[PDB]
């Protein structure tokens, strides 16, 4: 039969079917068939068309995205979409009624808009444009201007600087409705005082002087954006009189030193939650706050606040979870560390300090799904103790030792690893399972726990599938100092124990990561196993996350230490295994994988032929401060920079000298900046070691270029087939 | 001899927060006089009405006065509290009051600050996470503890200042926070009128 190769990779030959849906009710959902709109019933599972393709092509423009409002009268078109960074970026707008079948052609959303969003009920709009945000009642009435002090590259409303669309928020938006749309919740970031990052983008051939980039950017221990967060009402906006935003200050705890907002959950009608975090990311504070029309105020009872604190690490995973409030906002659900270090779901009173876990065990809750009167529905890593699947569960809310799982038994060789998408007032809910067998998403009914109907088995897939020799993976754990650490290998189809295979480690390893999962793949390492009879590995050691704080926190103030200690000491037990060649072992990584590869690589461990880091941070003072700070702290003499010096890649240069290096970068990184690799060079060539390089023009992070992305696999195969001499 | 109401309409106009008073005793006023430089959006008085207030003898007339947008002409009435009386102005309602609403006229000639301020947050803070957070209010007619900070206002909305509290005033941290609010075309005050009735030998009649 064939075999999967790299071309069919690029190509994308093989497609994964999805299943994409937009509730927008408690039983109907909308879902893209042919290039159409439909609406589908989710009890009966027919469906009309809610817009015709051919709506559209008339239009003059190519449609990017389309939103349409709560209350189904208007659809929202993007087109003329320009991409920032990960989240952000600018668009044009229109604005079309669905029963007039007719485009709105006055009152427009201006060009160049950076954020839009429909009210969460009828059919407001508020959208952000020159860092101001306008307020439409009415797709054809005139904006209201909410704000005034907007500013390109030092002040933001409603939408987010560098650092906090990339650590905090992971979103542009930061603009939050009120349940009913009548207040307008958005935060305020100040970039004045924070130092800009500086590289060239050189752009088309045409371009004669390249561009130089300019991107406020705190770099580890500089100086922090600083926000402030508003309240506008939206039903008393006056079109003679500027709107009065009332300002909800952070309690006092934080107002003595630098802080983040990194939390903002409406509780009720007039209730809203903010979390905020110190700079020193161990201590957190919940805020809850009331409207007060007869003060004029939103009033934030001392009573009501919640501090989340940690003694072995930071807060949260990557920040404090966000609560789920019960209806009537006097209480609240939230997946906290317990005394174990185990996160579970965590059932508070907002004016009680003292919580109660609902959860327990060693195991984690990933996410809490969906809140009703009578049951939570929560993912989590449960079933069979494997930390690398999730599933669904409800547990009854009367009685917390009534949990179901939901999804557990439903296809237990084909499906470990799930998602899930609910109704309005969870009435129903799609499942998403993406592993270890093809994807598969089915409809249930909530009020019995009914399975509807399969709406994607990946069918097609699989009969293509069969006649190409693919992949297995294996799923295990190994074990360290009576700790279990597990790992997953691509094994080649037709694998023979009795062979000596060579081996590919395949790293993040980042805090709270998870490289070893049950999730189905089609990518890089499917041609690797598929084509060229490579192993490929990967290993969550300590750092790694859904498995305990104890796990976690270990790498607490030490990045470059236990978490690459742990890859070289699994990559050891690899080889010990008897179908790994000891000597064609490689390793390579992104990102933070960049920085272990090589940390590795230079470690002179003896195990690693060669190895590839692509955009790897090599120094910690060199990236952005919100991540780096809540691993490391500040790099200061008072705190951790001893830590910081010595856990630098150009410090172990020399050791370079036993391996193969291939060290790539997009020269336009706005997230590790080019910088850092440049960095690698340097010491590497001050040193005497030789090693191979490519640099990507204009690329960024992701390097996810059509183009770029064909290259660099291209040329990173071409690197590991000449390492592994094969032919 | 004449009542002087002059300080109260020249140089800047004092914030709320840092009212400025005048106390005038055997002294004899036109109040119609002074009113007459202003537009008067509200006069709600207490213990008196607003034709006595010009027409009584008193022993002491005491008048609170400060710049103060008619927006915020609800957050400063009884009862309904409030960051103004909380942390900025609290009216008295020990002596019969009269609470003056009102804008400067327009060939008057005042010289109005850069905008409105008032304080929004005053707590002290205490611990060693540093997080006892204990308000701090003000009783009627007394100056806020936040009020040194800046008492001309604020060049920001939502500044914040800090200071450590001697041993004396309770020691740990004082937090304060101000807003702005945008000055108007037209200066914008209040004054809080305040009467008594002393048996004592000197009054303040209103002039013949
Ligand atoms: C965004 O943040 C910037 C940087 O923090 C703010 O700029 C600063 O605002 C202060 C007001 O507190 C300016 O004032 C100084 O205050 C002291 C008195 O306490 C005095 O020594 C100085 O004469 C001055 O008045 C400061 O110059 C200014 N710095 C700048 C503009 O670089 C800005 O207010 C913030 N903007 C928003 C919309 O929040
Ligand atoms: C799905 O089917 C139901 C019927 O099973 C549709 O509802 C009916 O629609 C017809 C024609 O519009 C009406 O005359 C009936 O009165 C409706 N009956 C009920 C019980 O609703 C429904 O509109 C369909 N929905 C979609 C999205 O196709
Ligand atoms: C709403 O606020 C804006 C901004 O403060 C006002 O517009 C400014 O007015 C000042 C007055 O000196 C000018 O210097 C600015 O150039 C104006 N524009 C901007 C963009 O700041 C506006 O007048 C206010 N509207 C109302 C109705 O009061
Ligand atoms: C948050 O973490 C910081 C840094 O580890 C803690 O501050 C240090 O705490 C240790 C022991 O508690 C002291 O010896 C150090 O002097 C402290 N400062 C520094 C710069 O290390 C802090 O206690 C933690 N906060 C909480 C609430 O646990
Ligand atoms: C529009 O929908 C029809 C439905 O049959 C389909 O045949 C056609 O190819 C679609 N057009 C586009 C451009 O997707
Ligand atoms: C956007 O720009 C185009 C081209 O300059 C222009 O024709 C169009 O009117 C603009 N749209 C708006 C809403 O201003
Ligand atoms: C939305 O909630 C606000 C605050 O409780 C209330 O005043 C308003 O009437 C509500 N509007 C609707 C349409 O329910």
């Amino acid at each position: 039969r064939k075999t999967y190769t790299l071309t069919d990779y690029l190509k994308n030959t093989y497609r994964l079917k999805l299943y994409s849906l937009r509730w927008i009710s408690d039983h109907e959902y909308l879902y893209k068939q042919e290039n159409n709109i439909l609406v589908f019933n989710a009890e009966y599972g027919n469906s009309s068309v809610f817009l015709e393709n051919s709506t559209f092509d008339e239009f003059g423009h190519s449609i990017n995205d389309y939103s349409i409002s709560p209350d189904g009268q208007f659809i929202l078109l993007e087109y003329n979409y320009v991409k920032q960074w990960r989240h952000s970026y600018t668009a044009s707008y229109d604005i079309y009624d669905l029963n007039k079948r007719q485009l709105i052609t006055e009152e427009r959303i201006p060009n160049n808009t950076q954020w839009v969003t429909w009210s969460p009920v009828g059919h407001k709009l508020a959208y952000v444009w020159n860092n101001d945000i306008y307020v439409k009642i009415e797709p054809n009435l005139p904006s209201y201007r909410i704000t005034w002090t907007g500013k390109e590259d030092i002040i933001y409303n409603g939408i987010t600087d560098w650092v906090y669309e990339e650590e905090v928020f992971s979103a542009y938006s930061a603009l939050w409705w009120s349940p009913n749309g009548t207040f307008l919740a958005y935060a305020q970031f100040n970039d004045t005082e924070v130092p800009l990052i500086e590289y060239s983008f050189y752009s088309d051939e045409s371009l004669q002087y390249p561009k130089t980039v300019r991107v406020p950017y705190p770099k580890a221990g500089a100086v922090n954006p600083t926000v402030k967060f508003f309240v506008v009402n939206t039903d008393s906006l006056s079109s003679v009189t500027n709107a009065t935003s009332i300002q909800i200050t952070a309690p006092a705890s934080m107002l003595i030193g630098d802080h983040y907002l990194c939390d903002v959950t409406w509780a009720t009608q007039e209730r809203i939650s903010l979390q905020w975090l110190r700079r020193i990311q161990n201590y957190s504070v919940m805020d809850i706050c009331d409207y007060d029309e007869s003060s004029g105020r939103w009033n934030c009872l001392v009573a009501r606040q919640h501090i989340e604190m940690s003694t072995t690490g930071w807060v949260g995973r990557f920040r404090p979870s966000e609560p789920h409030f019960t209806l009537d906002g006097n209480s609240f659900y939230k997946i906290i560390s317990n005394e174990e270090g185990y996160r579970h779901i965590c059932y508070f009173q907002i004016d009680k300090k003292d919580c109660t876990f609902i959860t327990k065990g060693t195991w984690e809750v990933i996410g809490i799904e969906a809140l009703t009167s009578d049951y939570l529905y929560y993912i989590s890593n449960e079933y069979k103790g494997m930390p690398g699947g999730r599933n669904l569960y409800k547990i009854q809310l009367s009685d917390y030792t009534k949990v179901t799982c939901l999804s557990c038994e439903l296809n237990p060789e084909r499906c470990q690893y799930y998602s899930v998408s609910f109704s309005k007032e969870a009435k129903y809910y799609q499942l998403r399972c993406s592993g270890p067998g093809l994807p598969l998403y089915t409809l249930h009914s909530s009020v019995n726990d009914k399975g509807l109907r399969v709406l994607e088995d990946n069918s097609a897939l699989d009969k293509m599938l069969q006649n190409v020799q693919m992949p297995s993976k294996k799923l295990d754990f190994i074990i360290l100092n009576e700790t279990k650490f597990w790992y997953q290998m691509i094994l080649p189809p037709h694998f023979d124990k009795s062979k000596k295979y060579p081996l590919l480690l395949d790293v993040y390893a980042g805090p709270c990561s998870q490289k070893a999962d049950t999730v189905f793949r089609l990518n890089w390492a499917t041609y690797l196993a598929s084509t060229e009879n490579i192993i490929v590995a990967s290993f969550d050691g300590r750092g790694s996350g859904y498995q305990g704080d104890k796990i976690m926190h270990a790498i607490n103030r030490r990045l470059g230490t236990f978490e690459v200690e742990d890859q070289i000491e699994a990559a050891r037990q690899f080889s010990k295994m008897g179908f790994v060649d000891n000597k064609r072992i490689a390793i390579w990584g992104w990102s933070y994988g960049g920085y272990v590869t090589s940390m590795v690589l230079g470690s002179g461990s003896g195990v690693f032929k060669c190895g590839i880091a692509v955009a790897p941070v090599s120094r910690w003072e060199y990236y952005d401060s919100v991540y780096t700070e809540r691993y490391m702290g500040l790099p200061t003499p008072e705190d951790n920079l001893d830590h910081y010096r010595n856990s630098t890649v150009m410090s172990r240069a020399e050791n370079f000298k036993q391996v193969e290096y291939l060290l790539i970068h997009g020269t336009a990184d706005d997230n590790v900046h080019f910088q850092q690799s440049a960095q690698i060079s340097k010491a590497l060539v001050d040193v005497g070691v030789d090693f191979q390089a490519m640099w990507y023009t204009d690329e960024d992070h992701g390097i996810a270029s059509s183009t770029a992305h064909q290259h660099i696999y291209t040329h990173m195969s071409h690197f590991i087939k000449q390492c592994f001499s094969l032919p | 001899t004449e009542c002087d109401f002059s300080p109260m309409l020249t140089g800047v106009a004092p914030q709320v927060y840092n009212f400025k008073r005048l106390v005038f005793s055997n002294c004899n006023y036109n109040l119609t006089k002074l009113l007459s430089l202003f537009a008067v959006d509200e006069f709600s008085c207490n213990g008196i009405s607003p034709d006595s207030i010009a027409r009584g003898c008193y022993s002491t007339l005491t008048v609170d006065y400060f710049a103060y947008p008619l927006s915020m002409k609800s957050y400063i009435r009884p009862g309904s509290a409030g960051n103004i009386p909380l942390y900025n102005y609290k009216q008295s309602f020990a002596n019969p009051t009269c609470r003056v609403m009102a804008s400067v006229l327009a060939n008057v000639t005042i010289t109005k600050p850069h905008a409105y301020g008032y304080i929004s947050k005053c707590s002290r803070l205490t611990g060693a996470n540093q997080d006892v957070e204990t308000p701090l209010y003000i009783n009627p007619g007394e100056y806020s503890i936040c009020r040194d900070f800046s008492p001309g206002g604020f060049s920001e909305d939502g500044q914040v200042f800090k200071r450590t509290l001697t041993q004396f005033e309770g020691g740990g941290l004082l937090i304060g926070v101000g807003t702005r609010v945008p000055m108007t075309d037209n200066l914008q005050m209040s004054f809080i009128i305040s009467v008594q009735y002393g048996t004592g030998t000197d009054s303040v009649c209103p002039m013949l």
